[PDB]
């Protein structure tokens, strides 16, 4: 009897992997040992942070009428989040554009 | 003859390519450019179509950051027109200059 | 004198003033002065040199003669300046 | 060749917040990216907070010492939250 | 006394003297 | 009552290369201190501080404000004017990326 | 009425109008305007709040109350402005 | 036991002025520019053993840590100060 | 028969700490192994850049008639240098002061 192998992420009720999250850590020269709920905390952050871009920049493809997440709605979703733009904010996205921004000392005057 | 005062082919000029995502230089003259830059350090080079497709994308991506910065100090001086001094200023504050 | 030299020089004449009028206009430039291009061709080539140089050391280190773009995103983080989209 | 990545958990996570919305290709590399980018940027804040520390091990205190550094205000008092029930979920199992 | 080890870099000489003199600016001080 | 004014500007000029000689802090540190602990006790309360810990923070805190006013002082030069304003702070600020 | 409270509010009016005049002065400011003191105590305060509650977590982090010139040192490291003199 | 640089800062020094003092902060600043730099390119070469999959860190990524963050003639003059060192340690 | 024992740095030819470098690097998580010749190199750099920095601010305390390096002679050593400017771009030097320089537009006529 080995309890069905059961994993870590669906112990900590999680999607990523605490244990690839484990492997990495280990393996990344970060210390000499690592706890047991350091990959649990860190896995968790990371599906958080994911959820957090993704929900973003799923209601940015839904307001342009689409289906499916390219780098642009990526780009708007980050660039349109106060908090988002500050922990990428030294971070280029590739095919992503700019936010439409126009100074209004060069609209013109009616 | 029909005309546009001049300005407003510049706000839909400015309308359109806020909009777009593709790269506003050609691929050619960039990866020539490239080419000949990277001789300059190593001769005999080689080079992968995404590593010049990732230097094309970070140069417009500081280009554009660049201009925005220069359209700044152009209209923080009472101008419209962007002059090389806005770069300048604009690469001073920003420290790349000095 | 058909003949002439192989190489070309004039490559940062490949950017092109509707080049640099398109980037202007991507961040929302209205006019542009006539002496732009010269310094975006400047501030281009020198912001050039630097990613290139420490690619082209990344790849040095590595005993390697092609530049791959991984190579291009270690400069670019070095520097500051991550991209995604390029692995990593 | 076996290339890992971080391409199924982020599509599930995806399910979740957006069940009927598809991704990229190029997206899922910017996500990848991102993915990784936020873990390095943990990890070795985590690993300068233990080394300032003189501890040798990296334990959830760290992380989460280190997300409050890194993570911008209000983005870091939920994650500082996600992470911890989580943690307790798995002292519930492990 | 002599110094044993030296720069092989060429660089510039730089005055370091920063040290002023207000005498070019008595025309609106005293005179 | 006494003749032999100063013209507006050689004053400045002459505090300009007196400041920018000297090294000592141009904060009193008492104050300082009162601001510092005052900020902290938002954070945390019952907060204790090294000497070191606020001078370290005295003096980063002038030498980002003197780096400041260096760039305030250029976009002041480069909008034909010789007086700083706050659209000049704000405007390093922004290209700098605080603002941005 | 003698009595009041013992707390004060007005601490950033501590960094008084000569002092902001020598900062601008170390700066090469020849000529300052007058709303340019407000303006240089919210930025000082933002900036110190910034530095502030990093070191606070770096405090917290070591299961302390006393905020040393290592966390500060360590808290201005972080967001790119090394500062030395303290970290020996 | 305060484990600080400063006396091979002063030895060093006693090499390039061997008539000029230095100040307690002065001998700070300068320890602090040496643990800085000694982090950065340690940081630099065990970013670079990582990239090339390597558990190693050799002279050769110390050597490329210096090309990549030195700049100019800094970065030639301290790669031939380094390999000349490296050369008279090896041989001998 | 143990023989006489000479330190690395002597061998090297160098005054910074090679065995110190070393444990250093061991012990600073940065890679699971370390060579032989790697401290001796970052020695040498570590040595080459202070001997750099002290001749400069001793040319700087000898300019301004002092016989002791203060941190305002290391500040003008450093930012008189611009290779050793923009190695220290991002770094602040306590009581060290800054340039003293004044803009041409300042000053008051010819």
């Amino acid at each position: 009897t080995r309890a069905k192998a059961k994993t870590r992420s669906s112990r900590a009720g999680l999607q990523f992997p605490v244990g690839r999250v484990h492997r990495l850590l280990r393996k990344g020269n970060y210390a000499e040992r690592v706890g047991a709920g350091a990959p649990v905390y860190l896995a968790a952050v990371l599906e958080y942070l994911t959820a957090e871009i993704l929900e973003l920049a799923g209601n940015a493809a839904r307001d342009n009428k689409k289906t499916r997440i390219i780098p642009r709605h990526l780009q708007l979703a980050v660039r349109n989040d106060e908090e988002l733009n500050k922990l990428l904010g030294r971070v280029t996205i590739a095919q992503g554009g700019v936010l439409p921004n126009i100074q209004s000392v060069l609209l013109p005057k009616k | 003859p029909h005309r546009y005062r001049p300005g407003t082919v510049a706000l839909r000029e400015i309308r359109r390519y806020q909009k777009s995502t593709e790269l506003l230089i050609r691929k050619l003259p960039f990866q020539r450019l490239v080419r000949e830059i990277a001789q300059d350090f190593k001769t005999d080079l080689r080079f992968q179509s995404s590593a010049v497709m990732a230097l094309q994308e970070a140069s417009e991506a500081y280009l554009v950051a660049l201009f925005e910065d220069t359209n700044l100090c152009a209209i923080h001086a009472k101008r419209v027109t962007i002059m090389p001094k806005d770069i300048q200023l604009a690469r001073r504050i920003r420290g790349e200059r000095a | 004198a058909k003949r002439h030299r192989k190489v070309l020089r004039d490559n940062i004449q490949g950017i092109t003033k509707p080049a640099i009028r398109r980037l202007a206009r991507r961040g929302g430039v209205k006019r542009i002065s006539g002496l732009i291009y010269e310094e975006t061709r400047g501030v281009l080539k020198v912001f050039l040199e630097n990613v290139i140089r420490d690619a082209v050391t990344y790849t040095e280190h590595a005993k390697r003669k092609t530049v791959t773009a991984m190579d291009v995103v270690y400069a670019l983080k070095r520097q500051g300046r991550t991209l995604y989209g390029f692995g990593g | 060749t076996r290339k890992e990545s971080y391409a199924i958990y982020v599509y599930k996570v995806l399910k979740q917040v957006h069940p009927d919305t598809g991704i990229s290709c190029k997206a899922m590399s910017i996500m990848n990216s991102f993915v990784n980018d936020v873990f390095e940027r943990i990890a070795g804040e985590a690993s300068r907070l233990a080394h300032y520390n003189k501890r040798s091990t990296i334990t959830s205190r760290e992380i989460q010492t280190a997300v409050r550094l890194l993570l911008p205000g209000e983005l870091a008092k939920h994650a500082v939250s996600e992470g911890t029930k989580a943690v307790t979920k798995y002292t519930s199992a492990k | 006394k002599i110094p044993t080890r030296f720069s092989n870099r060429q660089n510039k000489t730089v005055n370091y003297n920063i040290d002023y003199s207000d005498d070019d600016l008595l025309e609106s001080e005293d005179d």
